[PDB]
């Protein structure tokens, strides 16, 4: 976690020099000692001597459920909080619904299956329905309102636009809880953005990127992260501690398999897209 | 006035391999014109080497050559083992 | 690219730094992982033997004095930097035998 | 518009005592008289030639002050790299 | 609506700059704002300083009815302006016939389902009818001449010029209020250019590049993008949001059915195409 | 091809002594002697350049490396035929 900036005027920096580090905006011992001299010295007031010492001194003290049954025992219960699940698959999969669906779960009680925290729904593809978030709230018996009230959504419009959004999301995420990060077509702004051969470094980098601003919010706020993609990247291998495989089964019944899990059998579950919810299959 | 040098970086490596050591302002500068004199020593070589070769790019391998020839025996031996894993997990 | 290198020290600084010290005018994309890594490793060999010197002498502090007891103790870093001044390092205790008393 | 007592005759501040101790550290135990003015001019060669570089460095900078770096840069290309003295 | 890129200029972008945006073809704000750098960096006597400055002070300031009833309440009242509705089926089912009543009906006042913005139809197989519109407008009470002066008319011989129509119509649609962009046999060129099966990928990049422009233009004048397909890409499933099959019933009556949606229903609606209008099915 | 400053080298010696050849091991002695003063000067003007975050290697980076690089006389002269010949070519 941090190590506010009050620590270091123990260390004997005076106060008044790190009243001229927080005015700056570094607030943690952590942050203004993994930081050069020379962010503290362009602060007014602030000499290379006092500089010194501060980083000198500095350096010393620096399970929400997804709402159908079977796949939740395929999951041993739903998605841990805390941590990045992907699911990929193809087009009228679902994915979509099942982003609308666990934007309500996450704030049904941990007993019911949720994380008793707020949703973020961040859009790249327009297809963000609070209609779809009533209809899946009044099928667990949530406020339609409070659902909307409990997701902060915008829409990325670019991958740049994409990771700005994760700013907006480690400030917003400390004031309020929450419990899920939703992520539609996560991959869609990497394939329309960065769309050349020699590009594929830049577009992984990016990736990568937001992949490691993702686990840091992961970690700092125990929410769930759930992206979703299209499989027509290897470095997401790494970073999905899930893999799970959609397939249509015609009408509205789809097929689940898990196509990783360290821990986790590889697996399958049957599941419907029912008008209220992601609920299990009923033939 | 914005300066920037190696020494948060020298500070984590300090901690992965002494976890309850520190060190002082001096000392640290001291690393820092370390780093920066290796820097300068690889780069050059390796600038040196690309251009014997009639080769416009420093590779990976002007790297790895200068590297064998500016470090000693073992030290080298394990620095191209550092190296090479980086590189090789970074392409992955 | 350093997280995804398994580095602590900067590969985009690194590659920043060959791309601005006109060593060549092309840079692949290895070579400042590669460097990156090596400079990582030196920095680690230096440390860790200067940090054996600290605690050989009951300090939990690297001074400069601990810094030139490991380098010039070690035959490779010794080779290395044979060229080089530790500022505040001193030297080596040693005293030639023939002028001890007898 | 107060500049300092003219400086004459310095190297002779770099008295016997202290070239004794600088040869204690480097492990001499007797000493002939004639060594400590010896000493001097060898010093005084060593230090002409780093300073030259040096100012030389500061005056192509279009410089009045000689920093750290001009001394290191100085020293650097004389063969004797030091470290400590960046940034 | 738009923001006119003479904005940009007053967070003081030099105003020569602002004229190479505008040569390149980007007209406002808006338009320069989410695209990245390396768009203004193209133009001629710009460089990557200027560039970082326009993006950073570019951020600082940036129901259509279909006429048919039973179509509306399908499409739950008309098109959704400022997105790509695409409607696919075979020929003679009246998609040259619904692009020349929609090029009236975006004209209509909201209240009465249109856009009260003027029209755009770019035509590619010379199926233009004025006296359609006319036609048209005489159905909805719209002035058919209105109707031609709300509609800028050009037609693409190829698909290089198929996206030059493009630079123009952002340009245009900055100077006047616009409801309805038309493109009217919009995969032919893709057919008949992109012929090969080495060409598949090159005309999914010329596609690609078409639907962004269009995703721009979209959201940059909040206006309706109709397209329409013959199924004899899957690039467009990511790209359309309302998929309509069109088919045809004997007579002028066609059968319409909804084959995606990621909100709305898959579905079927009755209508016909009358001399007047493309209209409710009327047995 | 393969290039070296023999050519160049001849015609020097020629204005020195113009009675006076030269053996094939001896032009290359001089030819390693050239290019190694080249990249002795280019090196240290190179480095001037970037020490004072200049782009460019101007005639004064190269006065000043001969200055660092040449002993006395050599230094003066050196110069001296740097100005001379760069006062010659400009007009």
């Amino acid at each position: 976690g941090p190590q506010p900036i009050s620590r270091l005027e123990q260390c004997g920096i005076n106060a008044n020099d790190v009243k001229k580090l927080e005015e700056a905006g570094f607030h943690t011992v952590e942050a203004v000692a993994y930081a050069p001299k020379k962010e503290l010295i362009n602060i007014k007031g602030i000499s290379e001597a006092k500089a010194d010492k501060i980083l000198a001194e500095a350096a010393k003290l620096v399970q929400i459920t997804t709402g159908s049954k079977e796949l939740d025992k395929l999951l041993q219960g739903g998605i841990e909080t805390g941590s990045i699940t992907e699911m990929f698959g193809e087009f009228r999969t679902g994915k979509t619904q099942i982003c609308h669906t666990l934007a309500v779960t996450c704030q049904l009680p941990i007993d019911r299956g949720g994380g008793e925290g707020k949703a973020m729904y961040i859009d790249t593809e327009g297809t963000f329905r609070p209609e779809r978030l009533l209809a899946v709230a009044e099928r667990y018996g949530l406020s339609g309102s409070d659902v909307l009230d409990n997701v902060a959504y915008a829409r990325a419009f670019n991958t740049d636009h994409q990771t700005q959004l994760l700013y907006q999301a480690s400030a917003m995420m400390v004031e309020s809880r929450y419990a899920l990060l939703i992520v539609d077509s996560a991959t869609a702004l990497y394939r329309t953005d960065y769309s050349g051969r020699g590009e594929l470094s830049a577009r992984q980098m990016h990736l990568a990127r937001f992949l490691r601003m993702l686990l840091r919010l992961a970690d700092e706020f125990g929410v769930a992260v759930v992206i979703t993609n299209q499989v027509v990247g290897n470095i997401i291998a790494h970073a999905s501690t899930t893999r799970l495989y959609l397939r249509k089964g015609r009408g509205e019944t789809r097929i689940c398999k898990i196509y990783d899990s360290p821990c986790l059998p590889e697996a399958e579950a049957m599941f419907a897209i029912n008008a209220d919810g992601v609920g299990d299959a009923k033939d | 006035s914005r300066k920037e040098s190696y020494s948060i970086y020298v500070y984590k490596v300090l901690k992965q391999v002494h976890p309850d050591t520190g060190i002082s302002s001096k000392a640290m500068g001291i690393m820092n014109s370390f780093v920066n004199d290796i820097f300068e020593r690889i780069a050059g070589e390796a600038s040196r080497l690309a251009h014997y070769n009639k080769r416009s790019t420093i590779t990976s391998r002007e790297i790895q050559t200068a590297v064998r020839l500016l470090l000693p025996g073992e030290l080298a031996k394990h620095a191209v083992s550092e190296g090479t894993k980086a590189v090789t997990k970074y392409t992955s | 690219r350093s997280s995804r290198a398994g580095l602590q020290f900067p590969v985009g600084r690194v590659h920043r730094l060959l791309r601005k010290g006109n060593y060549s005018e092309r840079v692949g994309a290895g070579a400042p992982v590669y460097l990156a890594a090596v400079l990582e490793y030196l920095t680690a060999e230096i440390l860790e033997l200067a940090g054996n010197a600290a605690r050989d002498n009951k300090k939990t502090r690297i001074i400069p004095r601990h810094l030139q007891l490991a380098i010039r103790n070690d035959e490779e870093l010794n080779k290395l930097l044979g060229r080089v001044t530790i500022a505040q390092g001193g030297v080596l205790p040693n005293i030639q035998a023939v002028l001890l008393p007898k | 518009k107060r500049h300092r007592k003219v400086l004459r005759d310095n190297i002779q501040g770099i008295t016997k005592p202290a070239i004794r101790r600088l040869a204690r550290r480097g492990g001499v135990k007797r000493i002939s008289g004639l060594i400590y003015e010896e000493t001097r001019g060898v010093l005084k060669v060593f230090l002409e030639n780093v300073i030259r570089d040096a100012v030389t460095y500061t005056e192509h900078a279009k410089r009045k002050t000689v920093t750290a770096m001009d001394v290191v840069y100085a020293l650097k290309r004389q063969g004797r790299t030091l470290y400590g003295f960046g940034g």
